[PDB]
């Protein structure tokens, strides 16, 4: 059709008026010329630039991708093959075959959607979907164009294969058995090495449980990956995918529940205010900043200030250290709580899930078991904080396997066959109750909880909390409940700002105090909640770094070590 | 070329990569098992002559006061001589090392370092990653009823 | 449960308790069966009916049967110095039936 | 001929008036502003405007209601012109919902009205409404609005057409399951379950366990096996004299004693047990703190009973009194393990989320019999539901959280033949002590040997065996010892909907003094909330705006009669 050429010209005009895209192509060509690895034939186009230049073409792509994108594909391919000479004869006949793909970015407006917000009214349109990748399939190539050669004639004839799973518009069904004879009847020769192939993979993007509504079945979408972006995300990755939400097959129109197979032809993959900054920084200048953020951790829960302080430090976290030797160092802080019930053990454990940017609340499966191997509860915890209740209920396998996660922050699969290493950069907080119904302060926590010292001591801070029979505790603990008969969103922004925009580093002045106190701890023979080892020295570094996160400073000062040492003694005495 | 490869071998295989989704395979053409480009680097260290202590101090350069343990690790990395006695007899030429120690003595960082350094190192925790992760098992293929 | 091609829905066939409706059900060696098997007998005497939810079938059948049970004490000899509630593994709620 | 039908509905929507507003046109205009293509029409106004169009719809809705959908699509298109897709029509009616047992062959394909509870919902599915097809032979292009593609070209061989996907429109469909209200369930009868299907914007409006009113098209589709279903057209989910009657009843000073005696008059003694059940039925109050802590208003009670102490009857009577109650025994529940589940219905071949017994009783009460002999893994879901009011279900790659705001009435048999007062209840009751820590109040119904009590009970047995128990019901009613079970059920719903008390400062300081003195002698902080829930329960029964310190004495005593009973 004639209108197709006009739409092609608009993209050519779009490329002309925005030199950034075409000069980037020229830079890519120069890079390929210097290597004459080869970069793929894909560039990214901003939708905002297209909208500001031609709304109808921009709207046409979103509403009718099959009728507006292929004109852009032809325009880009024609410009690429004509911007330079492509001098090499043999290489030009093969390297220039690949059509130049397009990728999209920018604001999507009404089409910025989720697997649940996406509906059938948006089908056969271009949409952007944000979700979590659940599983993927093996990459396999797609046949695009074949080349035929007759021995008796010595000349080449080419044939194309297209299908609706990769073609934007529904073309006449091409696929068939490979031909054997040409027009003249001469036997043809199958030139495997001159056929063009494109890799293909399907992924299953799902709505996150973090945002799913309660009591409703999930929504998920199938996404097709092609060519160069065929492998960009692993299962569990939070991804943003732009593609043509399109139907397949038939809903029983030919030859009952069978519906049209709606899925997205993915063409782009992206893995996932100033006033808030002017507020977070401003409020930190007062002398009592740290106590403010400790009170706002479940304010209705009375007491337990130090554990709230420890939880906040765990949320801020330390800095994992890497070296040119390839070493990795622990930077996460783990806390375990023990004692008699009815002391808000699970209340604060529940509160952490309500405060962290990402958190997983489960109970004592933890590791990947067997095939893709399912991602265990501790496996899915990367870059998050873990809330486990009934921590005593761990089985023998869980108790012996949690050691690697606790210290190395890594999950190692060593099952029969596949071996792999999975990131487990997670801070673990847990609570437990005595087996014998009541806690005995006359005996150590190892003799009460029945978890081995080799497991209990791995937690940096072990809190033993017991409600005394003293009346003054009973008065306050009951009055605070009866009294019920800086904002939390700001606090969560503060944690988001601190964990990303500031990375504190050590200083010899802090070392002067940290090493001194550890030396005193090793020298002090008085009984304590845990025997002092080198782990406490690492804990002090993490705690001081965690406090530096609160102060929003790239360096470390004396007060950071003073607070870290003081709190550590509290958990030990 | 049949009966050239064997299970578990580490080889470099040269061939042709051959194929609406097409399935791919490789037609084997030449196979080999596993140098001045690296002899220059080897020459430098032996020129200095510091062999035992330098390499024993090289493994885990961020762990304090374990030189005697590192030396045993250095020999274990190198290993002994697998003496084939003959007459059907066999004597292992490998070194097995056990590291007992109190918590907080960095006896697990060495385990990570050994796996990192060795080209064939495998890292394992707990009960050998359970009984299924330890040793091995035969699994039936549902496609061909074969067991691998 | 049995298949039936005539109507294509699952059909249910009764067991021993359904047969003995308006009759007698004899359970020799009553103690040796497992508690899951014994739990069904208890609810049979109490409700005189069988309640089942299997293969998508939820229905109730009449099981009005009398029960005569023979058993043996723990160790194969009755301990005369201990109560009946401490001579057999048969739990007390089942003895009350 | 059909143009008159289209015109009649066009005039009906454009010109009908209610509250000086063109409600059907205005709400369609509001929907367009909201950008949703839906409309709701009340049948009681359809008959008022013109009976002829109402009668035609009621008699042959198969083709006439498509005409209504097309007509309003024209109406919406006309409306859009003034401001310078196929719209959906929803039908609501106030007529009597005929019982599901009463539908017959004479109502096939006729408009019917039903009511019931939604037990299960399925996943969404795509359905076609507008298509474009092309001939593979001669490339003839046309559009189509069980529809099937032409077998011959309209310009080529058999079946020459193929579907153009990028030039077609589709809609969403959901399948649901409904069964009759338990208030009408006959004894010894399985409630009639019904297959219901809805499309477009009617989907995902309800969750399993919801009581709804149904207006739809009863129909049957395919030795000659057939299965009925309803095409859902619309779903909907106190008298002044009755409101003032209970308002006057609120001022009655003897209401607490009158209600207490009405609780199972056929049983002797256990007077304070009856008061606890009333507090269970009345329930406490739920409040939400800004820090994310939600306070459970539900109250759970355990009745540890010796065999033969009428423990079965105690729970059996409550189910008929509580407006929202379900009975569970021997791990048996509403075709589930007491919790939600995902099952595949072979009729539509689709997967359905199915609600369990604790799911159906959201906001109500559940009766659990044989508590000591249930599945332990079920207890874990119960344990979470008993405190967080939520049930967690995981299926393949998705985990779902389901709300269960249900009060629990539980009865259990002790480890030994009888509870021994020499031991703590944690060593006497035959299940997990963790659950024992969760009940607000547990009572041990007693079997103390007394002459007049046993003789009165003994005669009651012969009266039943002589048939005189039927005459006893008239004698008890003539004595005025019981409130009508239907009226009491109305009252429980009335108070649950009209009143939500709050504690007074004097009651709070009284509770603080009681709690401190109890622990001075000795009970956990968790049970402080359990006691407070009772204080709100008594005030709700009296419908007082706030709780009063005079409620504290009975609240403390009832809890004292519960915890110090063990
Ligand atoms: N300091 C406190 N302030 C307010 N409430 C508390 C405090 N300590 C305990 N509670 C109350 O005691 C109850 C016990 O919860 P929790 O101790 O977490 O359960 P468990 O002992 O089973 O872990 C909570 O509901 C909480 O409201
Ligand atoms: N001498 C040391 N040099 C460096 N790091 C040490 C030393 N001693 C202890 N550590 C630190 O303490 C931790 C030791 O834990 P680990 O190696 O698991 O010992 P264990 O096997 O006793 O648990 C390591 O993370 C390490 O960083
Ligand atoms: N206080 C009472 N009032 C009326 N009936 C009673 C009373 N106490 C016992 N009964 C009679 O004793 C029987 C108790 O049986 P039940 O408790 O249901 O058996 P199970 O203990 O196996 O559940 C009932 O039939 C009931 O009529
Ligand atoms: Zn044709």
């Amino acid at each position: 059709d004639a209108v197709f050429g006009d739409r092609v010209r608009r993209f050519q005009e779009f490329l002309d008026t925005f030199t950034s895209y075409r000069d980037s192509v020229r830079s890519i060509q120069v890079y390929n010329s210097n290597n004459a690895n080869i970069l793929p034939h894909r560039i990214i186009i901003s939708l905002d630039d297209l909208r500001e230049f031609d709304r109808s073409f921009w709207s046409g792509i979103l509403v009718e991708p099959a009728y507006f994108i292929p004109p852009a594909e032809k325009a880009l391919t024609d410009l690429a093959d004509s911007m330079d000479d492509v001098p090499h004869p043999n290489a030009s006949a093969v390297s220039s075959r690949h059509p130049w793909k397009l990728s999209f970015k920018g604001s999507f407006g009404a089409h910025a959607l989720s697997p649940r917000t996406l509906t059938a009214q948006h089908l056969n349109k271009l949409v952007s979907v944000e979700g979590i990748v659940t599983k993927t399939s093996l990459v396999r190539p797609k046949l695009i164009r074949s080349v035929h050669y007759a021995a008796k004639t010595g000349r080449f004839h080419y044939r194309d294969y297209t299908d609706a799973t990769t073609t934007l518009t529904t073309r006449i069904p091409t696929p068939a058995i490979y031909p054997t004879e040409d027009t003249e009847g001469n036997k043809l020769t199958t030139e495997y090495g001159y056929s063009t192939f494109i890799d293909h993979q399907r992924i299953t993007v799902q709505e996150m449980p973090e945002m799913a509504p309660a009591g409703q079945l999930p929504r998920s979408i199938d996404v097709i990956l092609d060519d160069d972006l065929v492998d960009k995300t692993k299962p569990g990755d939070r991804v943003n995918v732009v593609g043509v939400f399109k139907s397949l097959g038939a809903g029983g129109m030919n030859q009952t529940l069978i519906g049209f197979k709606t899925l997205i032809l993915g063409n782009t993959v992206y893995p996932l205010t100033d006033f808030d900054i002017r507020n977070i920084n401003k409020l930190s200048k007062k002398k009592d900043i740290f106590d403010i953020l400790s009170q706002s951790l479940a304010p209705s829960i009375y007491g337990h200030d130090h554990i709230k302080k420890a939880i906040l430090l765990m949320l801020m976290g330390g800095v994992e250290k890497n070296l040119e030797n390839g070493s990795h160092l622990r930077g996460d802080i783990n806390i375990l709580m023990v004692g008699d019930p009815s002391t808000a053990k699970s209340q604060l454990l529940r509160f952490v899930l309500n405060t962290a940017s990402l958190a997983i609340a489960t109970t004592g499966g933890l590791t990947a078991a067997v095939t893709r191997l399912e991602a265990g509860a501790m496996v899915l915890a990367d870059r998050g904080v873990v809330c486990i209740d009934e921590f005593d209920k761990m089985t023998d396998v869980d108790r012996v396997a949690i050691h690697e996660v606790m210290e190395q922050q890594t999950v190692t699969i060593a099952k029969a066959g596949i071996h792999t290493t999975l990131n487990a950069r997670c801070s673990v907080i847990a609570a437990a109750n005595p087996v014998f119904g009541q806690y005995d302060v006359n005996r150590d926590p190892h003799q009460n909880i029945a978890l081995p010292d080799s497991l209990l001591s791995r937690f940096d801070l072990l809190f033993v909390v017991t409600d005394d029979i003293n009346e003054i505790r009973d008065r306050s603990i009951s009055e605070h409940v009866l009294r019920t008969h800086v904002t939390i969103p700001f606090l969560r922004k503060y944690v988001q700002y601190a964990k990303e925009r500031v990375i504190p580093q050590l200083t010899q002045e802090a070392i002067n105090v940290i090493v001194k106190n550890y030396t005193d701890l090793r020298n002090d023979d008085n009984t304590k909640k845990s025997p002092i080892t080198a782990r406490t020295l690492e804990t002090l570094i993490r705690l001081a770094t965690a406090h530096a996160k609160v102060r929003l400073s790239k360096t470390v000062n004396k007060v950071d070590a003073k607070v870290a040492a003081n709190l550590l003694r509290f958990a030990l005495l | 070329l049949v009966r050239s490869l064997s299970p578990g071998d580490i080889v470099d295989v040269t061939g042709i990569f051959l194929p609406l989704l097409t399935e791919t395979y490789l037609e084997a053409q030449f196979v080999r098992q596993h140098t001045s480009d690296v002899e220059e680097r080897v020459m430098e260290l032996i020129t200095s002559g510091d062999v035992y202590n330098r390499l024993a101090k090289s493994i885990a350069p961020e762990i304090y006061g374990n030189l005697d343990v590192k030396k045993a690790l250095l020999l274990l990395l190198v290993g002994g001589v697998d003496k084939r006695v003959g007459d059907g007899m066999k004597i292992r030429g490998d070194i097995n090392v056990c590291l007992m120690g109190d918590p907080g003595v960095a006896k697990s960082q060495l385990l990570k370092a050994i796996c990192k350094i060795s080209p064939r190192g495998v890292y394992t925790t707990g009960k050998g990653s359970s009984g299924v992760g330890l040793t091995a098992a035969v699994m039936k293929d549902p496609v061909t009823d074969e067991m691998i | 449960v049995r298949k039936d091609p005539i109507t294509k829905e699952w059909t249910l066939e009764g067991g021993a308790l359904v047969l003995a409706d308006k009759g007698v059900c004899l359970i020799d060696e009553f103690d040796k069966m497992n508690d899951q098997d014994r739990t069904s007998i208890h609810e049979a005497m109490e409700q005189q009916s069988i309640s089942i939810s299997k293969a998508g079938i939820v229905t109730t059948l009449q099981a009005r049967c009398s029960i005569i049970a023979a058993a043996n004490p723990n160790g194969g000899r009755y301990n005369s110095t201990l109560p009946l509630a401490q001579n057999v593994s048969l739990t007390e709620p089942i003895l009350s039936a | 001929d059909n143009t008159e039908i289209i015109k009649s509905f066009k005039n009906f929507i454009l010109e009908f008036r209610l509250d000086s507003q063109f409600i059907y046109r205005d709400q369609l205009r509001n929907n367009i502003l909201v950008k949703n293509y839906s409309l709701t029409v009340n049948m009681e106004h359809l008959i008022g405007y013109n009976e002829d169009i109402y009668k035609k719809l009621s008699d042959e809705p198969s083709d006439i209601i498509p005409l209504f959908e097309t007509a309003i699509t024209q109406v919406a298109k006309r409306i859009s012109i003034l401001s310078r897709p196929t719209f959906q029509l929803i039908l609501n009616s106030n007529a009597n919902q005929i019982p599901l047992r009463d539908l017959d062959s004479e109502h096939v394909s006729k408009i019917v009205r039903l009511s019931g509870i939604i037990i299960s919902t399925s996943v969404l599915s795509s359905r076609a409404t507008y298509l474009s097809i092309m001939c593979r032979n001669c490339r003839h292009t046309t559009s189509i609005t069980t529809v099937s593609l032409p077998r011959s070209c309209l310009s080529c061989g058999p079946d020459p057409y193929i579907i153009i996907h990028e030039s077609s429109k589709f809609i969403d469909q959901q399948f649901l399951k409904l069964q009759e209200i338990p208030e009408l369930v006959p004894v010894g009868e399985m409630p009639r379950n019904l297959t219901m299907t809805c499309d477009r914007y009617l989907t995902n409006k309800v969750i399993p366990g919801t009581r709804v009113t149904i207006v739809g098209i009863y129909s049957i589709y395919n030795v000659a096996i057939r299965t009925p279903y309803i095409k859902i057209l619309g779903i909907q989910s106190f008298t002044e004299e009755e409101e003032e009657e209970f308002l006057q009843l609120s001022r009655n000073p003897k209401l607490y004693e009158i209600l207490t005696n009405s609780i199972a008059p056929s049983i002797f003694g256990n007077e304070d047990i009856k008061k606890a059940i009333v507090c269970l039925l009345m329930g406490g109050s739920k409040k939400i703190l800004p820090d994310g802590m939600r306070l459970r208003g539900d109250i759970n009670v355990l009745l540890l009973g010796d065999p033969g102490t009428a423990k079965s009857q105690l729970l059996k009577f409550v189910e008929k009194v509580s407006p929202i109650a379900v009975y569970t025994s021997g791990k048996g529940s509403s075709a589930a393990g007491l919790t939600a589940s995902v099952q595949r219905d072979p009729m539509t071949r689709e997967f359905y989320l199915e609600g369990g017994a604790m799911v159906l009783a959201d906001g109500g009460v559940v009766c659990i019999d044989e508590f000591d002999k249930m599945r332990d893994e079920d207890r874990v879901a119960i344990h979470e539901a008993m405190e967080q009011q939520t049930i967690s279900i995981a299926k393949a790659g998705i985990t779902t959280v389901l709300n269960s705001r249900t009060s629990v009435l539980a009865a259990a048999n002790p480890i030994y033949g009888r509870y021994d007062d020499l031991k703590s209840p944690g060593d006497n009751i035959d299940f997990q002590t963790t659950i024992l820590s969760r009940f607000d109040m547990i009572f041990i119904v007693k079997d103390d040997h007394n002459e007049e009590r046993d003789i009165s009970i003994a005669n009651h047995v012969i009266n039943i065996h002589t048939g005189n128990a039927n005459a006893m019901q008239n004698q008890q009613e003539e004595n005025g010892s019981e409130i009508s079970i239907e009226k009491m059920k109305r009252y429980i719903t009335y108070c649950r909907l009209k009143c939500a008390p709050r504690l007074s400062p004097q009651a709070a300081e009284k509770l603080s003094s009681n709690f401190v003195t109890i622990r001075k002698q000795l009970i956990t902080i968790r049970q402080l909330e359990a006691i407070i829930r009772i204080t709100e329960s008594l005030a709700k029964l009296e419908l007082s705006p706030i709780a009063q310190e005079r409620h504290v004495d009975e609240a403390i005593r009832l809890f004292q009669a519960s915890t110090m009973d063990a």
